[PDB]
């Protein structure tokens, strides 16, 4: 597990985010992993609208890239 | 030699205030009650769309970013002015970066007011996201030891 979800991250500007990933059940908290432009990873909580919109945004970017 | 994206990363130590107020405009600022960071730029084609500020203990990272939707006009020269002001300050010296050669055109100035930081790193990143390999000019300033801020997330102001 390259990362184990302790604290969750508060709002990060959607423009700074480049990828998200479902975190392994095995890893830590069953939450979302966020990747930033700075090549960094943080654990977010999927219930918050902000994270939800973030996800629909990156989803939107990944399509288009295709 | 073109670029389409600019990032400014400011890391600081030690800081005590966490609530923060920010603004992107002709004059762009990140403010707490203890610190003010101000960004002006000129002839910069990429557009700044936000800033951030997050602290863990008395360790903080913060900065400003454009998207990458537009390249720098190569007929003008992008100019970045960054001031870092202590609300308890007087002396206003500027800063000297690590020496180095750059593949893109730009000028930058970092001014510091006050003495309230033992540690200060300032990175200006001009990036060409149309490159296959990593294509970034990185102008770096340090006032002491280089802080590690991996693990501090770039949260917006609040």
């Amino acid at each position: 597990c390259n990362i184990t979800c302790s604290k969750m991250t508060s709002k990060i500007p959607v423009a700074l985010l480049i990828h998200y990933q479902q975190n392994q059940a095995s890893c830590g908290k069953r939450a979302i992993i966020l990747e930033t432009r700075q090549h960094r990873l943080f654990c977010a909580d999927p219930k918050e609208q902000w994270v939800k919109d973030a996800m629909q945004h990156l989803d939107r970017q990944a399509a288009a890239l295709t | 030699g073109s670029f389409n994206s600019i990032d400014v990363e400011i890391n600081m130590y030690p800081v005590n205030k966490t609530s923060c107020n920010s603004s992107i405009g002709s004059s762009s600022t990140i403010s707490t009650s203890e610190l003010t960071i101000t960004l002006t730029h000129e002839d910069c084609t990429p557009v700044f769309i936000g800033d951030y500020y997050s602290v863990v203990d008395k360790l903080a990272t913060s900065g400003f970013f454009t998207n990458d939707k537009v390249h720098q006009d190569l007929t003008t020269q992008c100019k970045i002015n960054l001031e870092i002001k202590c609300n308890s300050g007087r002396e206003s010296r500027q800063l000297t970066p690590t020496t180095k050669v750059y593949l893109m055109p730009h000028s930058e100035t970092v001014t510091v007011v006050g003495d309230c930081l033992s540690n200060l790193d300032v990175y200006i990143v001009y990036a060409n996201t149309d490159a296959i390999y990593s294509d970034m000019d990185v102008v770096a300033y340090h006032t002491s030891y280089i802080l590690n801020v991996d693990h501090i997330p770039p949260n917006d102001c609040e």
